[PDB]
């Protein structure tokens, strides 16, 4: 009765939205660190089949601004659209970078409404936004309808734990180097993939954001192999 | 109505869409049909629903072409699939009219994509259907490079070197995981792609049962049964 | 239940819909030499107003059986085409541009999902290429052309009786209209009881008029004698 | 049959629905509101689920306008479509008028954009408790507003799980010529007093004051303002 | 500008002048003035140059969907009318336009002369722009339906030379095509000078 | 499921039935009387009223004016009856704009029903669970939920109808003590004694409809006594 | 486009660490001073103001859609953030051909970096170390132009543009002598009362008549 | 559930259509070069009841002839509809509609009722029909499906007219559709028309020939 | 609204040319007294007449 | 009676020769019978093309707006080429015919090895130039291009075209502007567009 549309179950509590936190948990992990003048993100892509090309989770949003979802791609290219013209709206006509928090506003209100209301579809994607803003700053993104800022998550399949081995860290990401971070970064996915041969220099794709500097891409032959 | 736009719209337990849950199982009710990329050429043959003899071979066409340089071949429910076609060459058309070129591939792919999704949206042009399209889409096109897309009901789409779509798509991926080499010239690659064909279809494999699109830096060729007689052979 | 189709391939609202017309007042059609006779059965005495039998414009009339709300809409919605029509190209239309009008509307009705068939139908008389002609529509929007037809209460023995008991010959509509009470008697005794809820109109493409039931009364002495 | 399946009264004049949104509200974080003469403060508890979100930059109080801000518990995502059209109606209310809105303007304001939600068959009962602090004639009241839509005024007023234990707490408080810095003390003490350790996870401490000291604008304290009290109180 | 275009019987012949002004200022003096849509069928544009380029482009990609969807060429009566369509959505708003839009249907030569006004007329010879009245009279005494391709290309070529010489708003180069069964042909851009 | 808006709440039952008219006019039979009298020089109008719940019964009417022609009265629940009169008004007002004369009985009754009708196939709408009875132009119109109307010389809606009906059938007479003679037929038909306050009384004579005051019911009832 | 009651002028001017704005007091219908109390420079926030010319009314409007859109906003702007919002307003009410007959100056300072900016009704734009708007633009800026005020401190920045607002009031009939002057400094947002500079008109003295 | 996906992957609104399409009075055509051969079958039970015609003009110049088989006033709704796109394409364009895009937009039309809530599929196998340089038959779907068919037959118990039709590879289209619709109908209880489209031009055949050729199928 | 662009251009004429022209959106060397832009006097400084009637000049 | 365009000088010149694009445009801001200012751009940058607006001078800072916008969304998968943006820029442009862009834009920019400068008017047409000058000072110096770098009506053998030449060329036609346009600037902007890169100079001009 309560599982197929939007209102509480007699506990008070609803189900949908439960359903869209197994909808996010559906796409490759996605291992962000953040460090208050640099920040890593650092990814797992399987090919779908032999003959299957890579997917390239990361988009980057602007110079300094990255963002990654996991989840129905669909909503994760609209998210892409909207920080991209949010980008563009707020240089233009506000002469200013994306607040990482408050750039989600508008889309934290279609979700909350989407929520609230049936007929509307429910987004199911989770997503970091990690970009450069008096310093680099990391958010995740929730389908509920809510960005907070994290020092380090991990969103996609066996997410949980990246975010364990991350959390066991996280308060020395202020002290720990690029070379650090991206070693803690791909720890972690290691943890959520210890068997071997899987992770490798053309399944993994790391990103590098420091403040101050353009975000980059760089490779991964020095990290797993 | 609210109460069909949920039932579009509600989430299973395990994460995906029903619709798209029972879209995905709607897409491969249909004949078979292999897409081939190579560095010089992109193949995409398709065996042909012919319910009756009587129903003439000619206008049971499954290849549409969308633009100059790309053709869309399709499985699953064939209705979903003119709609996609119509939405598709007015994406193309409209790209060329801002830019006055022939889009990528991949850009039409990201369209349809977007569109998919989007049952709720009250005006037509910025949705396909109410529902997801009962139909699998193998996109070939040229935009520099050969390119073979495949479009899913789920609004899924992934860049291939090589796919089989239809009733056959598991025996022919089986088959092409052993048999698919790219470094092999074009009409040898016609060869086997109507050899891999071949093992599914329902009937012998004939020139009049088979539909090719073979997509070329020089030209968006469509072969002729006297052609394909060619490499039936 | 709503207008969708089911496993058996069919609407079963509009089933339903066809089922109610049944329940209604008998009406009768019958096209002649020289005109067409519409008779209809209301339940009481209504010599007030004409209430089974009705004008679309100079040279259509209709008779009604079924949901009487529906039928009157759809009677109003009729002339207002028809009116329509003169307005458009300055003369009035034939039974055909009618009776498409009504099954149009009707078939819009049985479509929609969210709305019911229209629980009635209606026999149209008329003219058309200067020969009579007698048209019927159910609620699932159907057009049937008839030499005769029946609607309504004892619908079914109507009906079976002008299909093998009505003679096949020619006649004016006078010995149409005794051969239609010979058939309704013989179905039933209460038609050839009671006159005082009928009526009949003669309808002729550009002198049609009602029957008095001095004139019913006429008919029903003739054919209480005939027999004797 | 149960009639919960919409937000529809059952045979005995219950709405279901409604109580299921406020089973959903009362098991949120608790955040405590204090009203006084020389200014107003608001505590909330921040559970820390995991350690690597930044507690100290993701605010619970959401500011409506410069003289009005709110916090919710319950599922508080719904505060977001509560507080985006209550500042869109506010914000341009307030400078139609040239004017600050009233505590009576903004109670119609969260009666009538709460009650919608209970009153729609589509639509979902907003399921949160919220406080809504305001200033309007340099006087501060604090409104709690129910699931039902249900808004009315008080002295002090507590939300969220810990609140059966913290009323009471705030029942035996006086009030009158504290400072708000003695206000932030029993705030931090009773949010503390409901802790319950073995049911709940530990949190961080959100303090959001609106006092003379900074002439009514609300101002969100820094850690270092009451870390001494958390190290008292812990 | 002046644009020509005539029917004779080896085909059909178009020339244009490639002219742009701006009032006294020559702003431009090798705009091209003739849109090829396909193989076909091509259309000269005369008048406001965003205008009638932007209508005509728009036609161009009507043609292209209608030959996706068809897998058949676009006749020049369809292509003309929705062409003249769009200009006459916008009658009486001050839109200045002329253009022809010539073609074969198969094996039959038509040009359609479309105007702002919504006016479409089929025709066998025509002529468009300031210089028009000049090339009509050059036309006039010298076209012929009999003509052999060289006397018609030099016919078309003259007639548009003879009205730069004379016409203010008409000079450059003498762009000039032969349409035919088997498609169009850019037979040159002459300069008006080197005559 | 949530309330659905496009449903369609009227349909044919396996039966042949309208389901929920039938049901509509089950509450308009429950309705407190109402009567009315045709005469060879005019039509009488008569309904009671309930006096608990400390209502005004001086202030409060059961018959109401349409036109200078036409009255009205109903049985069944007040406010489907309020909705239909504001439609009545609009639609004898829309015809005098027209064409400057009363609205015609017959006329009017079309117009009415029809209207009434629509929201027998209206989706997401019931019908008006409302008998009404109109008077005016020497002639008595009962209108249904179904939007179905029939011209009627004695008729009764609500409580006792059939009963009532035929009682009308061996009270009719001369106007002027056809008032008195359906007074008596519809006092067997009450709860308590009536009272003056108790009873609204309209009568259409020549050329218009009037709802006599209540100091001429006490006339008729001095007549009664 | 509305004429009714018209605020003359506005001058913002940079100086040695610093930015003015200064703007008369006076309101006029016509021919007629209506008001002389009208106070058109307004503080946008820690380190900005904005100073508006034109239809009053427009001016309000103005000011009212910028207190809306400074109070819903969560994030801070740079005063070029500000420029950018006030010309898109602008513009945008231009082209949809009702514009606003208001001109305004954006002045403001962040990390040191100094914004002299104006634009116009129709929402063309431009940035300078001294802008003028109206009449001032034409009176006072080619005299304001001849001092080089880059190397100005305050209070020979104030006193450059009490002279200018002075020649604006001898040679302008819609600007009176009641100004006030709005500065801006890295950590320092002022707007003084309004206040009455002196005037001299002894040059038509003469030789033989008795001053009263 | 209406335009939309069952649990299976299933158009079932759609396919309940295609049943009520099939049960419907069977319809048979053949065709050759320059001919069809168009042949309906009629219930007689009422002699009273006047049989309409079958064989609608979509466009009397261009020799457009439709044909239906399913729930009649549907057929109506489409007929008209077939017109009207006639008519609008002629009027927008200024010249003929070809048949194919006659075909494209009647099944665009026809598939427009299955995408959308709140309506109900047509649920009728119309066939288009035309000769002016050649023989040609479209049937679309009630689902907006369409292809051109050589021959076959519609309706009630139509597979079996077709499983026939494949074999029944005679030259004499006549024969061809005459004798496919024998296999089904009964002389006594099913009266039968069958027309012939010609270039331009339309007529009937004799009842006495296609009676004989019909008696001898399904004896 | 469309201007006419291009009517010179395209009409024998018996300046719209093709391109618009700058400034669409006499033989005397006069230069201005001001750069006010119609202003080349004192201004008529008198009170003027306002009200009364125009339209009914001769009803007194 | 609204007037909603305002002429903010003009003198825009772009020449295109074999292997490197010049582009030059006065830095003077027009009023009416004043000067705004003398330091506005009136050259804007989409990565590798150069953009230069006149008229009004809002006009064209929203139309280049609109152009970034659109070539960033368009950027999701691949550079833009000049063609494609020239062509958008048209688009643009006519999708205001209504109530024109008073800018005479002027695109330039690199298709891999060959340089391209495209020349439009208000209403959006545009047209491959080899150079091109908007505004007002175009009438006072196309005709300079015309004979000295275009070399029409040079009967005789021809001064080989160079960019060390062409930039005397253009600050010469830019020096006679000012002289003789009222509205021509008091410093040029001199950008030279290459394969690989493009870099900016300045000159004084006529300041009166």
């Amino acid at each position: 009765d309560y599982t197929n549309y939007i209102i509480f179950n007699p506990e008070g509590k609803i189900k949908q939205l439960e359903f869209i936190n197994n909808t996010v948990q559906l796409g490759s992990t996605v291992v962000a660190l953040k460090n208050k003048s640099f920040g890593v993100f650092v990814t797992y892509n399987e090919k779908r089949s032999k003959f299957a090309l890579q997917q390239k989770k990361i988009f980057p949003i602007n110079s300094k601004s990255l963002f990654s979802f996991s989840g129905i791609t669909n909503d994760g290219t609209k998210i892409v659209k909207y920080l991209k013209n949010s980008t563009v709206f707020e240089n233009i006509r506000k002469g200013r970078d994306i607040h990482p928090i408050h750039v989600f506003d508008d889309l934290c209100y279609s979700a909350c409404i989407r929520t609230l209301t049936n007929g509307n579809r429910l987004y199911g994607v989770q997503g970091l936004l990690l970009t450069d803003y008096q310093g680099i700053s990391l958010v995740l993104f929730d389908p509920k309808g809510s960005a907070k800022e994290v020092r380090g998550m991990s969103i996609g399949s066996r997410s949980q734990s990246c975010r364990t081995i991350l959390e066991d860290e996280c308060d020395k990401f202020e002290e720990y180097n690029k070379e650090e971070l991206v070693r803690l970064g791909i720890k972690a996915l290691r943890n959520a993939y210890p068997e071997t041969g899987v992770l490798n220099k053309d399944n993994v794709d790391i990103w590098i954001l420091e403040t101050n500097q353009e975000s980059k891409q760089i490779k991964s032959e020095e990290y797993l192999q | 109505s609210i109460v069909s736009r949920q039932n579009a719209n509600t989430y299973s337990a395990e994460g995906r869409l029903y619709q798209v849950e029972y879209a995905m199982q709607a897409m491969n009710l249909g004949t078979s049909s292999i897409g081939i990329k190579t560095k010089d050429y992109v193949l995409l043959a398709s065996e042909k629903k012919i319910i009756s003899k009587l129903q003439n071979p000619s206008s049971v066409k499954k290849h549409y072409r969308v633009y100059d340089h790309i053709a869309l071949g399709f499985s699953g429910i064939s209705a979903d699939v003119k709609t996609i076609v119509d939405k598709s060459r007015n994406f193309a058309i409209n790209h060329e009219y801002l830019y006055d070129e022939n889009c990528k591939v991949e850009r039409l792919l990201e369209h349809l994509a977007d569109l998919s999704l989007n049952f709720d949206k009250k005006e037509a042009d910025e949705k396909i259907f109410s529902r997801p399209f009962g139909a699998s889409l193998l996109i070939i096109g040229y935009d520099t490079e050969p390119r073979l897309f495949s479009l899913d009901p789920s609004g899924s789409y992934l860049e291939y070197h090589a796919k089989a779509i239809g009733s056959g798509s598991e025996v022919i991926e089986n088959m092409l995981e052993q048999e698919f080499d790219p470094n092999v010239d074009i009409n040898s690659g016609l060869k086997n792609i109507l050899n891999m064909l071949s093992k599914v279809m329902k009937d012998k494999i004939n020139n009049f049962n088979v539909e090719i699109t073979a997509i070329t830096k020089n030209e968006c060729k469509i072969l002729t049964p006297e052609e394909i007689e060619q490499f039936l052979e | 239940s709503s207008n969708t189709f089911t496993e058996e391939g069919r609407l079963l609202q509009t089933e339903y819909a066809i089922k109610n017309v049944s329940k209604g007042g008998t009406i009768i059609g019958l096209v002649c030499k020289d005109g067409v006779i519409l008779l209809g059965i209301n339940k009481t005495e209504l010599l007030d107003e004409r209430e089974k039998i009705y004008k679309i414009n100079p040279k259509v009339y209709v008779s009604v059986s079924g949901l009487f709300g529906d039928a009157m809409l759809l009677k109003k919605y009729g002339q207002v085409k028809a009116q329509d029509f003169l307005y458009e190209f300055d003369y009035d239309c034939d039974i055909d541009r009618i009776c498409n009008f009504i099954s149009e509307k009707k078939q819009l009705f049985t479509q929609y999902n969210s709305t019911r068939p229209f629980g009635f139908s209606f026999i149209y008389a008329g003219m058309k290429n200067n020969k009579f002609k007698l048209c019927s529509t159910d609620p699932s929007g159907t057009i049937n052309e008839w030499k005769g037809v029946c609607f309504g209460e004892n619908e079914d023995a109507i009906n079976n009786g002008l299909r093998n008991d009505f003679p096949d010959e020619e006649m004016d509509m006078e010995r149409g209209l005794f051969e239609i009470f010979k058939i309704l008697s013989k179905v039933t005794e209460c038609s050839a009881k009671d006159h005082k809820k009928y009526e009949i109109l003669y309808f002729k493409n550009e002198e049609s008029r009602f029957l008095e039931f001095e004139e019913i009364e006429n008919i029903l002495l003739r054919i209480e004698e005939e027999k004797n | 049959a149960i009639l919960d399946v919409d937000t529809v009264y059952t045979n005995t004049g219950d709405i279901l629905q409604i109580g299921y949104a406020q089973k959903a509200a009362d098991n949120g974080n608790t955040a405590i509101c204090m009203k006084n003469k020389k200014g107003l403060i608001m505590i909330a508890e921040k559970p820390i689920e995991s350690k690597l979100y930044v507690s100290e930059k993701n605010f619970r109080i959401k500011k409506v306008n410069n003289s009005i801000f709110q916090i919710s518990s319950g599922i508080e995502t719904d505060l977001v479509y509560i507080n985006e059209n209550l500042k869109n109606n506010l914000i341009s209310e307030k400078h139609s008028n040239d004017m600050d809105v009233s505590h009576e303007s903004v109670r119609n304001q969260i009666v009538n954009i709460i009650h919608q939600f209970t009153r729609y068959s589509g639509v979902r009962p907003i399921g949160i408790n919220l406080l809504t602090c305001s200033k309007y004639k340099n006087e501060y009241k604090i409104l709690q507003t129910d699931c039902t839509g249900k808004s009315l005024f008080f002295k002090s007023s507590v939300i969220g799980k810990g609140s059966r234990i913290v009323k009471t707490e705030l029942e035996k408080l006086n009030l009158e010529n504290m400072e708000i810095r003695d206000l932030v003390e029993n705030g931090i003490r009773i949010l503390y007093k409901s802790y319950d350790p073995l049911k709940d996870k530990p949190f961080d401490i959100e303090i959001g004051i609106m006092c003379e000291e900074t002439n009514g604008e609300f101002v969100r304290l820094e850690k270092n303002q009451y870390s001494e009290i958390i190290e008292k109180y812990k | 500008t002046t644009t020509l275009a005539f029917i004779f019987q080896g085909g059909m012949v178009i020339a244009v002048d490639s002219r742009a002004s701006a009032g006294s200022y020559i702003a431009s003096q090798n705009v091209h003035k003739v849109i090829r849509v396909n193989k076909h069928l091509i259309g000269t544009m005369a008048g406001g140059a965003s205008d009638c380029y932007f209508w005509e482009k728009k036609m161009g990609l009507y043609a292209k969907l209608y030959e996706l969807k068809n897998n058949k060429r676009i006749s020049v009566s369809a292509a003309s009318m929705y062409l003249s369509n769009c200009v006459y959505s916008y009658k009486g708003q001050g839109l200045s336009l002329g253009s022809m839009v010539c073609g074969y249907d198969g094996d039959k030569p038509v040009i359609y002369y479309v105007d702002d006004a919504g006016q479409r007329l089929s025709g066998d010879l025509f002529s468009v722009g300031s210089g028009s009245t000049i090339a009509y009279g050059v036309l006039n005494e010298s076209y012929r339906f009999d003509l052999t391709k060289e006397e018609a290309l030099n016919l078309g070529k003259k007639a548009i030379w003879h009205a730069t010489h004379r016409d203010a708003y008409s000079g450059g180069n003498v762009n000039l095509y032969f349409m035919d069964k088997n498609g169009w042909e850019h037979l040159g851009t002459f300069d008006v000078d080197k005559f | 499921m949530f309330l659905d808006t496009h449903k369609q709440l009227t349909l044919f039952t396996s039966e042949g039935k309208l389901d929920q008219c039938d049901n509509a006019l089950k509450a308009a039979t429950q309705g407190s009387l109402s009567v009315g009298c045709v005469s060879e020089n005019g039509v009488v109008l008569a309904s009671l009223k309930e006096s608990n719940n400390l209502v005004i019964l001086s202030e409060y009417k059961k018959i109401y004016q349409i036109s200078p022609n036409l009255g009205i009265t109903y049985s069944g629940c007040q406010p489907d009856f309020r909705i239909q009169y504001n439609l009545s008004l609009k639609i004898s007002e829309e015809y005098t704009d027209i064409y400057s004369t009363n609205i015609p009985i017959r006329l009017f009754v079309e117009q009415f029903s029809r209207q009434i009708q629509e929201y027998t196939i209206k989706k997401g709408y019931r019908p008006f669970g409302t008998l009404l009875l109109i008077v005016g132009d020497n002639k008595m119109y009962r209108v249904d939920p179904s939007g179905s109307y029939t011209s009627l010389q004695v008729g009764t809606i609500g409580r006792e109808y059939t009963e009532s009906g035929r009682l009308l059938e061996r009270r009719k007479g001369m106007l002027d003590d056809n008032i008195s003679t359906c007074v008596e037929c519809i006092r067997e038909y009450c709860g308590r004694s009536v009272k003056s306050e108790d009873i609204d009384i309209g009568v259409y004579r020549g050329q218009e409809f009037r709802v006599y005051s209540k100091e001429e019911v006490q006339e008729v009832f001095d007549s009664i006594n | 486009m509305k004429n009714f009651v018209i605020g003359s002028g506005v001058i913002s001017l940079r100086y040695k660490n610093g930015v003015i704005t200064c703007t008369d007091t006076q309101a006029s219908y016509g021919n007629l001073c209506k008001f002389n109390d009208v106070r058109r420079i307004f503080r946008l926030s820690s380190n900005t103001l904005i100073s508006l010319s034109g239809e009053i009314s427009d001016i309000q409007f103005l000011m009212n859609e910028l207190n809306k859109l400074n109070e819903s906003d969560p994030v801070k702007m740079s005063p070029r953030g500000y420029l950018n919002l006030v010309q898109g307003i602008l513009y945008n009410k231009r082209s949809r051909v009702e514009p606003l007959n208001v001109s305004v100056s954006i002045v403001g300072v962040d990390d040191d970096d100094f914004l002299v900016s104006c634009v116009n009704h129709l929402g063309n734009f431009y940035e300078d170390n001294i802008v003028c708007t109206g009449l001032s633009n034409m009176i006072a800026l080619p005299f304001l132009r001849t001092c080089n005020v880059l190397d100005l401190e305050r209070d020979e920045a104030i006193s450059l543009v009490e002279k200018a607002m002075t020649v604006m009031c001898y040679r302008s009939c819609r600007s009176s002598n009641r100004i006030q002057i709005g500065v801006v400094e890295k950590g320092l947002v002022d707007i003084s009362d309004p206040y009455v500079l002196n005037t001299d008109w002894q040059v038509g003295h003469n030789e033989e008549e008795i001053v009263l | 559930a209406l335009g939309i996906f069952s649990p299976d992957g299933r158009l079932i609104q759609v396919e309940y259509a295609q049943q009520a399409s099939e049960q419907g009075s069977l319809v048979v055509f053949s065709s050759d070069t320059n001919e069809i051969c168009l042949s309906i079958e009629t219930k007689t039970h009422n002699k009273m009841l006047i049989d309409q015609n079958k064989l609608l003009p979509v466009d009397k110049d261009l020799n457009i002839w439709y044909t239906f088989s399913g729930i009649k006033p549907d057929s109506y709704k489409v007929l008209n509809e077939a017109r009207l796109i006639c008519r609008n394409y002629k009027i927008k364009t200024g010249t003929n509609i070809s048949f194919d895009e006659l075909a494209y937009e009647l099944s665009l039309y026809k598939q427009k009722f299955t995408l959308d809530s709140s309506m109900r599929p047509f649920g009728i196998r119309s066939i288009l029909l035309q000769v002016k340089d050649m023989a040609k038959i479209y049937v679309l779907e009630p689902d907006g499906n369409y292809s051109e068919y050589k021959c076959g037959a519609v309706g009630q118990k139509s597979v079996s007219v077709c499983e026939y039709l494949e074999k029944c590879e005679e030259e004499d289209i006549i024969f061809r559709s005459v004798s496919g619709l024998g296999t089904v109908v009964q002389s006594d209880k099913n009266k039968v028309m069958s027309y012939v489209i010609s270039k331009d031009e339309i007529r009937r055949v004799e009842d006495e020939t296609v009676s004989q050729i019909i008696s001898t199928v399904s004896v | 609204g469309f201007g006419n662009v291009g009517e010179d251009d395209l009409h024998p004429q018996i300046k719209k040319g093709a391109i618009f022209s700058p400034e669409e959106f006499d033989g005397i060397d006069k230069t201005d007294i001001f750069p006010l832009k119609k202003k080349r006097d004192p201004d008529s400084d008198h009170f003027k007449k306002t009200g009364g009637d125009d339209d009914n000049p001769f009803l007194y | 009676k609204f007037n909603p365009y305002e002429d903010n000088s003009g003198s825009t010149v772009s020449i295109r020769l074999n292997n490197s694009i010049i582009i030059a445009a006065d830095t003077r801001h027009c009023s009416e019978m004043g000067i705004y200012s003398r330091n506005t751009s009136k050259i804007f940058r989409i990565g590798d093309f150069l953009l230069t607006i006149t008229g009004f001078y809002a006009d064209g800072y929203e139309l280049y707006n609109r152009l970034k916008y659109q070539v960033q969304i368009y950027e999701s998968f691949n550079k833009i080429s000049i063609h494609s943006l020239a062509n958008l820029a048209s688009k643009i442009m006519y999708s205001k015919r209504l109530f024109p862009y008073y800018s005479y834009v002027t695109l330039s920019g690199f298709e891999g090895d060959n340089p391209y400068v495209y020349s439009f008017d208000c209403l959006g047409h545009f047209e491959e130039v080899d150079s091109v000058c908007n505004g007002s000072g175009s009438p006072l110096i196309q005709p300079l291009l015309d004979s000295t770098i275009e070399k029409k009506n040079w009967a005789g053998e021809n001064y080989e075209v160079t960019e060390e030449y062409v930039k005397d060329i253009v600050r010469r036609g830019f020096n006679a502007a000012s002289e003789r346009d009222v509205k021509t600037g008091d410093n040029v902007e001199i950008w030279i567009i290459k394969k690989d890169g493009m870099t900016k100079e300045y000159e004084r001009l006529r300041q009166d």
